[PDB]
């Protein structure tokens, strides 16, 4: 199953995950192609920002769907 | 603050400052409060200032026409005395003395223009002006003229334009209303034509200035001139007779020179209020004081019964208002030019209409847009109308928290978008560093509060603005300071402060009956920024994800273990924390108790030094004064633009949520341009088991005759609680009450009685709000009380 | 007062440095027509403190001006624009010098016909699609950077157009590091060797960066598998687990903790990665540009072409090492010892980079010295972090036979993807062609318009053969704005705008690549190549 | 659910509050959950405010055994956020307190967290009497001494709890 | 059963336990009402500090455990 994550760029790269995999290993897929910490990574499906222990399953990621990097940021 | 107990006074130089101490002696020596007058220069325009930080007089007088300025500034509390002491003084003196349909100030003295004539060459005085030319003929066979006045003056042409229907600003039952003018109607049309007339058929001379028809009076070469109390001393040292006669009427209509109202006002900070309602409505308004102020150097009808009244009596009193000063320069030059034959009295009052509008034509052309006309994509509620731009002009309050950054330009922003009613906090005084991007700041500026400035340069840059600074804090004002707004806006560059006033505004929630009140929820709208990435999102609290909802996003906090920093230094920030966080407390280089301050480039070169050095031991490389500064003051990167983005959105979402003009942000955006440009939005969820806005209160119903041990008994019982031993407390009269504690002795003595007292005696009352808290409850949880009875 | 330059300037330095703010300064850009967009992209301007810009502005203050700008007083209404602006433009720096020329860019394109020439960069707000096309093309020839920004109702529109910009240091916000133990170098294979993992006392067993940990365990491997290095999943995580072993353990026998060896097992995920060229930098090296030389190629390629010789000579087939590792924990001596053989690495492939450009610049007959050492320096810091943008013209945008369709197109998939709001913008400005004057100005007649616009879309859409269809809710939303410019929205577009031209001058980060569409109505937006 | 802000003025009040602060709702919870050691003693003066009291240590061991210390307390308005204003009363020869009451506790300054109670600084003062911290002296004097030579420090101690001085200093007499 | 765990500071924490609870489940809650990660955590018992993995039983414990926390000085 290939899914999107857009970055903080805008970049969006194409991973392969299996809907039994943890939401941190979607992380380090990432990091892989990216260079980007999974401490860092804040990811956002369908509203929701995807807690590390719940899988790709809890979240009903389908197909092509398109995962998003955000941040908040504390700078007046 | 402003000294309790003591009524310091403060009143102009050259008003008598004397007698008036002695109607204060009176005072403490009566009641035991003492009183302290000053007359301190630039009074009227050093109050403003300290009124608005809070301290100041308790008192202090001045006309009118100022305290429309402080009453729209918040600096002015409203007066409430009786109908019965109301009449003691005149019925229109009030109005002069009022703002949005309160009276802020109680009037002490009144002055108004008469005219002024030689008694001897005429013993008749006009009782119009249509006479006055047909004198010039004879005294300038003579030599003279009949008339002669100041002319270069809008003060004292005034009287005869509104005679027949000239108004500065249109009164309505409680308000000015500034976009209605009455000075370009017929009745000033027709005022000034005449007033024109005399100056082309040579009866005057559109020069004659104050000096000019001064020094010729005083000889006794005119019959009359326009003057009034302030004038009456020359005439005597020359003495040259005269009387206060009064103004000629015109085309039927009677005369209306302006009308000026010397009055105290009551300072909104002093919390000496009721103490001012003595010194004043007794100590002051009566025979007794007003005499032995007046005799050092009026309003009450008892000691004015004891021609100047006349004619402020007929004539309109004098705005107090802002804009009214925009007034005086717009039909200044409507006369000059005028009487001076440079475009027709029709083409001048045209002028002078639209000049001292606050409005300009076409000014809110882009808003009007979007609330006026229609579309396929309003927010459902939405209604073309012409009242929410009123709305936004007149009342919608909104608070920006934090001046400078995004601060400076959500304001710049708000105020060029309709809004008016604009209140700005900040903490922080002005900074050299704030300036490459903080554009409402100024070298000069350094070192003075943001917020003021900040208020100061809007106001002046987007005239009808009025900003209301607060060098504050939030964390300094209550859940009451806050419901005023309809709107709350952050700048802010902390997570704690967000945290906070995020929960200030879920607690101002009210959910009646099972549902939420809407109108108890006040929409905030937060962005960040940093560098070249920055977020805006906008919260309904008690409907969609706050600020702890989402307080996961952060990115993970700057942090420095221990055994790094003291024994494993690796990276140059590392050798620049042992300095700030070790070696500087153990030895305190800038003396004894001293503590560290970032600001202070003597203790930033200290650090830097010794942060070399340890560096040095460590051949550790890339320690710099700039990076030092960086990790002690743990400094953001920034720039106009990302705050510009930022503060943009922000401000395009208020506005959508004070008209409806569009449905709000779904909640939430992130930006980021170091590559390209780029933005994503999207609804954060709502966390479930939020510890802030997920907790709602419960009800409990019990008869107001009921007994606290019941509502004891209650929470140790009830199957669904049952509690091992609750802490019960309420606010009641503003302050917190505890009204039983168990786990601390001294207390629950004191608080046992309460246990057998009814709610109705407790001050309990429908709806309130019982704060318990247990070990059962993971944080204390808030029952509702609702009355059976 | 310089030092005085560095305080109020301090924020900023810390992101584009020194050389950044110098290169602004030594800038002058050219804002063309004074409204709140344009007032607001200067102030983000001269604040930062640009060297100078000039407001080309023929029109006068009308009311309306009067009140969505911070920058234009009520008594300004009636006289200049460009001559009002200017002036409030000015208080906000001192350091910058502000002038302006009272005259369309229409006479200036009469007159002088290279008359832009004198600027960095050119900013155009609010222009009609003839004084834009006709200045972008002038400007286009003389190879002028061209910012074209429009704020219609609650949209915001922006076009780059530049030729070439090749950009060195371009600030990736996150990368992959440059460990090399797939591909390891003389003196980083011996540092790694000096190793015994076996002889250290628990401390320094303990305090041991987990680059080496890695480089070590990845030598037993090579072994067990006959010159083999993990590749798969399966195979990283058995990699994993041969290191989790080798933590030292107590006298129970339980497993000391040592997040020495914890982060290699975390870092692993990455530190295995293959060190390889990017196909970006291909581009840039396969590129005529590069493959091509000549006495006019420019600083940029000269010193692409070196890391590509670089490359086929002692790079071995990759880019010069970058010479930074990040932090980890260790002690002191074992970490600073470690970074340093990276550092004189870095050092080192600097100046064999360094002798090939000098080896170009006696080839091309420019002075060996032109390129400084301090500039070469960063060319191999951001070797993997070059980047080449190139802007269509305006022109190839409205050609006939040029205009991008395959995007537009696909874009239309999605009845709201912001591309409706560029279609809505053309057939804007055709209606303001045939009629002289924008739809629903005024409120009577927004009915009237409605239609008319629809046909114009129609007329567009047409002409350039677009199957596409536009929800007529877009045709009602654009007559209602009422060709307005919101405050808000021209402040949105200022600020993007502005760093856009920041990014040109300093030549520091990457810039958009063509059109940038805003839509203040939903808070979204979005880029197109065009 | 849609929201539409009513254009209308809000009802006014005078600045009372009408509900309770977050730092009220907290206290009131650690006050509730209060956990005195035997050798400590809280006191409110009054009952209705639980943002004020003060704590007394009458410590059994280390260096300052058979004294007594009266701390006083202010929470604020920014509680849990921001920690409480802790001050010593009672003048006392300490490396972490000075002479004018400021205390030097970790937890106190840059250590704070809002998981912390009262309960939390209650514990880290007592521990305070048990082993004082050199690395954030308030009495640098002090704080050399008790690293330095631990037995004349312990001397200084009893010494200046008695009633005496320490240098060119009288120290009040503070034992139980 | 009962048994209380001396965090420094002087307070001996009632997390009453079971036997068959692993070491490991104490640190959760000495993580909870404290909100020390179980991670920075080492227990003290004999000399020997407790390990993780094993359980209240392996330790001779009786229905009066008194127990002393010492944190662990981790990150680097
Ligand atoms: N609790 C608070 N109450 C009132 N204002 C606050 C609070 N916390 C922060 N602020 C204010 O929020 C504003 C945030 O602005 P911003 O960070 O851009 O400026 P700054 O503090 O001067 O920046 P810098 O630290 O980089 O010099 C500051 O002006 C600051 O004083
Ligand atoms: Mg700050
Ligand atoms: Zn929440």
């Amino acid at each position: 199953m290939l899914i999107k994550v857009k970055t903080l760029t805008g970049k969006e790269i194409e991973i392969d995950i299996e809907p039994t995999d943890k939401v941190e290993r979607i992380k380090e897929r990432v990091e892989e192609k990216e260079g980007i910490p999974p401490q860092q990574q804040r990811l956002i499906y369908s509203g929701k920002q995807m807690n590390d222990e719940k899988t790709a399953a809890d979240y009903k990621i389908l197909g092509g769907s398109v995962l998003h990097l955000v941040l908040a940021l504390r700078g007046g | 603050k402003i000294e309790e107990g003591k009524l310091v006074i403060w009143i102009n130089g050259d008003k008598g400052y004397n007698g008036l101490a002695e109607v204060g002696k009176k005072f403490e020596k009566d009641t035991g409060i003492k009183v302290t007058v000053e007359h301190p220069d630039k009074l009227e325009e050093k109050f403003p200032q300290v009124a608005a930080t809070g301290d100041g007089p308790d008192i202090i007088f001045w006309a009118h026409d100022r305290f429309g300025g402080y009453a729209q500034s918040g600096l002015l509390a409203e007066i409430t005395p009786d109908k019965a002491f109301q009449d003691k003084l005149y019925p229109f003196t009030w109005d002069a003395v009022r703002y949005n349909g309160k009276l802020i100030a109680y009037p002490i003295a009144v002055e108004a223009l008469s005219l002024i004539y030689n008694k001897d060459l005429l013993p008749n005085p006009p009782k119009t002006w249509e006479e006055i030319p047909a004198l010039d003929k004879e005294l300038k066979a003579k030599g003279k003229s009949a008339l002669m006045f100041n002319l270069q003056e809008p003060y004292f042409t005034w009287p005869l334009i509104a005679a027949d229907g000239g108004y500065a600003f249109k009164y309505e039952n409680g308000k000015y209303d500034i976009k209605d003018v009455g000075v370009d109607n017929a009745g000033a049309k027709a005022g000034l034509t005449f007033l024109v007339d005399l100056i082309k058929n040579k009866h005057m001379n559109a020069d004659t200035d104050y000096s000019i028809a001064e020094a010729a009076f005083n000889k006794g070469e005119t019959a009359m001139t326009i003057n009034g109390p302030w004038a009456w001393s020359n005439i005597d040292t020359s003495k040259v007779n005269y009387g206060v006669t009064v103004l000629p009427t015109f085309k039927g209509q009677p005369s209306k020179p302006f009308v000026g109202v010397l009055s105290a006002g009551i300072n909104a900070a002093s919390p000496n209020k009721e103490l001012a309602k003595e010194f004043l409505e007794n100590y002051l308004l009566t025979d007794e004081g007003l005499e032995a102020v007046n005799k050092d150097k009026v309003a009450l009808k008892s000691y004015e019964e004891e021609a100047t009244m006349e004619n402020a009596q007929k004539g309109e009193i004098m705005p107090n208002i802002p804009q009214m000063s925009a007034f005086w320069y717009a039909v200044r030059t409507a006369v000059i030019n005028a009487a001076s034959g440079r475009q027709t009295v029709d083409a001048a009052l045209a002028a002078a209409q639209t000049n001292a509008a606050a409005d300009w034509e076409g000014r809110w052309n882009h808003v009007k847009k979007f609330l006026e006309r229609s579309g396929p994509f309003t927010h459902p509620d939405f209604e073309p109308s012409t009242e929410s731009l009123q709305f936004l002009l007149d009342t919608c309050k909104v608070l920006v928290i934090g001046a400078g950054g995004l601060g400076c330009e959500l304001l710049k922003n708000l105020a060029l978008s309709g809004f008016r009613q604009i209140h700005v906090i900040d903490m922080d005084t002005i900074d050299v560093s704030n300036l490459n991007r903080q554009f409402l700041f100024r070298p000069k500026d350094i070192g003075r509060p943001k917020a003021e400035v900040a208020a100061e340069f809007l106001n002046d840059r987007v005239p009808n603005c009025n900003v209301v600074p607060h060098f504050n804090k939030i964390q300094d004002f209550n859940d009451t300071f806050y419901r005023q707004f309809h709107i709350i806006v952050c700048g802010l560059d902390s997570i704690i402060a967000r945290r906070w006033i995020n929960g200030m505004l879920i607690s101002l929630l009210n959910y009646e009956d099972g549902v939420l009140d809407p109108s108890s929820i006040v929409p905030l709208i937060d962005g960040g920024t940093e560098g070249f990435k920055g977020n805006a999102r906008v919260i309904l609290p008690g409907m969609t994800a706050c600020i702890e909802c989402t307080l996961e996003l952060y990115p993970p906090q700057v942090n420095f273990p221990m055994c790094t920093i003291a024994s494993m230094p690796r990276l140059p920030e590392h050798c620049i924390e042992y300095v700030r966080m070790l070696q500087w407390p153990k030895e305190q280089p800038f003396g004894e108790g001293v503590p560290l301050d970032g600001d202070d480039p003597e203790h930033i070169q200290w650090i830097f030094q010794k942060s070399l050095e340890r560096a040095s031991q460590y051949n550790i490389r890339g320690v710099t004064y700039r990076l030092t500064q960086g990790v002690v003051k743990r400094i953001i990167p920034a720039v106009a633009s990302t705050n510009a983005v930022i503060a943009a959105v922000c401000a395009t979402e208020v506005f959508k949520i004070a008209t409806s003009a569009y449905i709000p942000l779904n909640n939430y955006l992130v930006f980021n341009d170091v590559d390209g440009l780029y933005t994503y939005t999207f609804e954060a969820e709502r966390k479930e088991n939020c510890p802030a806005c997920s907790q709602l209160p419960q009800n409990i119903q019990f008869s107001p005759s009921a007994k606290l041990q019941e509502v004891l008994d209650y929470l140790t019982n009830s199957a669904s609680l049952q509690m091992k031993s609750p802490a019960i407390t309420a606010t009641l009269e503003g302050k917190n009450r505890t009204l039983y504690l168990q786990s601390v002795t001294s207390i629950e003595e004191r608080t046992r009685p309460n246990l057998s007292k009814t709610l109705k005696e407790l001050g309990l009352v429908d709806g309130q709000e019982l704060a318990v808290a247990d070990v059962t409850t993971p944080q204390t949880v808030l029952f509702k009380l609702h009355f059976t009875s | 007062g310089k030092l005085l330059k560095e305080q109020k300037y301090d924020r900023q330095l810390r992101l584009w440095g020194d050389h950044g703010q110098e290169a602004l300064e030594s800038a002058h850009v050219c804002l063309i027509n004074a409204t709140a967009t344009g007032t607001e992209i200067l102030k983000n301007l001269v604040l930062p403190g640009i060297g100078s810009f000039t407001i080309i502005d023929g029109n006068q203050v009308s009311g309306e001006d009067a009140g969505n700008n911070f920058f234009l007083q009520r008594s300004s209404i009636g006289k200049n624009r460009a001559e009002a602006a200017m002036e409030f433009l000015q208080e906000l720096n001192s350091d910058v010098s502000g002038s302006f020329v009272e005259e369309s860019p229409e006479n200036l394109l009469d007159n002088d016909p290279s008359f832009f020439c004198r600027f960095t960069v050119v900013v155009a707000t609010q222009l009609p699609e003839s004084t834009s096309l006709r200045l972008a093309d002038v400007l286009w020839n003389s190879q002028i950077p061209l910012l074209i920004c429009r704020t219609y109702g609650l949209v915001g529109y922006m076009r780059i157009i530049i030729k070439e910009h090749p950009v060195i240091e371009s600030h990736p916000d996150n990368a992959l590091e440059d460990l090399r133990l797939d591909k390891p170098f003389p003196e980083l294979r011996e540092h790694f060797q000096s190793y015994d993992l076996d002889h250290m006392e628990k401390k320094d067993h303990s305090h041991t960066p987990w680059i080496v940990i890695i480089a070590k365990y990845l030598a037993q491997w090579y072994s067990e598998t006959n010159g083999r290095i993990p590749k798969t999943y399966k195979e990283k995580e058995d990699f994993r687990d041969l290191i989790r072993q080798g933590i030292l353990k107590n006298e129970n026998g339980a497993p000391e903790d040592e997040e020495n060896f914890e982060e290699a097992i975390k870092n692993v995920n990455t530190a295995l990665n293959t060190t390889q060229i990017p196909s970006s930098i291909e581009d840039i090296f396969n590129d005529d540009r590069c493959i091509n030389i000549t006495k006019q190629t420019p600083s940029f390629w000269i010193l692409a072409r070196a890391l590509k010789e670089f490359v086929a000579k002692e790079g071995q087939g990759n880019l010069p090492v970058r010479g930074t590792i990040p932090d980890m924990i260790a002690d002191s001596g074992k970490y600073i010892k470690l970074q340093n053989v990276y550092r004189e690495k870095a050092k080192k492939d600097a100046a064999a980079v360094g002798n090939h450009v000098a080896k170009l610049l006696q080839s091309i007959g420019q002075a060996p010295e032109s390129i400084s050492e301090k500039e070469l320096k960063l060319l191999c810091s951001n070797s993997a972090f070059l980047r080449v943008v190139r802007c269509r013209s305006l022109a190839e945008e409205y050609g006939l036979d040029t205009i991008n369709k395959d995007e537009i197109i696909s874009s239309m998939d999605n009845p709201d993807n912001e591309i409706v709001l560029y279609l809505m913008l053309r057939a804007v400005d055709r209606f303001h062609k045939q009629q002289g004057r924008y739809p629903g100005v005024s409120n009577y007649q927004v009915e009237e318009d409605i239609g008319k616009l629809k046909s114009c879309l129609t007329g567009f859409l047409q002409e350039y053969g677009l199957s596409v269809m536009v929800k007529d809710d877009y045709v009602h939303e654009f007559c209602r704005y009422g060709a307005a410019e919101p405050h808000t929205i021209a402040a949105f577009l200022g600020g993007a705008a502005a760093q856009e031209v920041i990014k040109i001058i300093t030549k520091q980060f990457v810039i958009f690549n063509n059109t940038y569409i805003y839509s203040g109505m939903s808070q979204t937006s979005a880029t197109f190549q065009l | 659910k849609l929201f539409s802000l009513k254009q209308q003025k809000k009802e006014e009040e005078k600045g009372s509050s009408k509900k309770a602060s977050a730092a009220q709702l907290r206290i009131q919870k650690d006050i509730n959950e209060l956990n005195l050691p035997k050798t400590c003693d809280i006191s409110f003066s009054d009952p209705d405010d639980l943002l004020n009291f003060k704590l007394v240590i009458c410590p059994d061991e280390g260096f300052y055994k058979s004294g007594k210390f009266v701390f006083s307390f202010k929470v604020g308005q920014g509680y849990p956020h921001d920690p409480p204003k802790v001050k010593c009363e009672t003048m006392v020869y300490h490396p972490n307190i000075d002479l004018e009451g400021n205390v030097a506790l970790n937890i106190l300054r840059e250590d704070w967290k809002p998981v912390l109670t009262i309960n939390s600084i209650i514990y880290g003062l007592q521990y305070l009497f048990l082993e004082p911290n050199p690395e954030d002296p308030l009495n640098k004097e002090a704080a050399e001494v008790l690293q330095n030579n631990r037995r004349l420090f312990e001397q200084n101690v009893q010494r200046s709890m008695r009633g005496g001085y320490i240098g060119s200093t009288y120290f009040e007499r503070c034992l139980k």
